[PDB]
């Protein structure tokens, strides 16, 4: 669920805020359209249809749907009691907070205009 | 949760 995405972020990078990335570019948040406009983007657009494609599975939903995971001494890992449903959030989750960690920040790119720009 | 949207 997002509490736990939010967390996973915190482990990965506990360096910045959570909110740095709750609207960020045309993938990160609310939007998912238009053209990606740096690597951060592109994580969040691969996480976005990571969403997308677990929205497939019956019952399956990404943002609510609560799995098991964990995360210490730099390692995040999702763990074998999940279903089907959990396993797959989970992944995208942690393929995400891996991306993130590894991908530039660009201030300029916070909080832009996603009806002008992200079309 | 308690939040908007980071996803
Ligand atoms: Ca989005």
């Amino acid at each position: 669920n997002l509490y736990q995405f939010k967390n996973m972020i915190q482990c990965t990078v506990p360096s910045r805020s959570w909110a740095d990335f709750a609207d960020y570019g045309c993938y990160c948040g609310k939007g998912g359209s238009g053209t990606p406009v740096d690597d951060l983007d592109r994580c969040c657009q691969t996480h976005d249809n990571c969403y997308n494609e677990a929205e497939n599975i019956s019952g399956c939903r990404p943002k609510f749907k609560t799995y098991s995971y964990e995360c210490t001494q730099g390692t995040l890992t999702c763990k074998g009691d999940n279903n089907a449903c959990a396993a797959s959030v989970c992944d995208c989750d942690r393929l995400a907070a891996i991306c993130f960690a590894g991908a530039p920040y660009n201030d300029a790119n916070y909080n832009i205009d996603l009806k002008a720009r992200c079309n | 949760v308690g939040g908007v949207v980071i996803a």
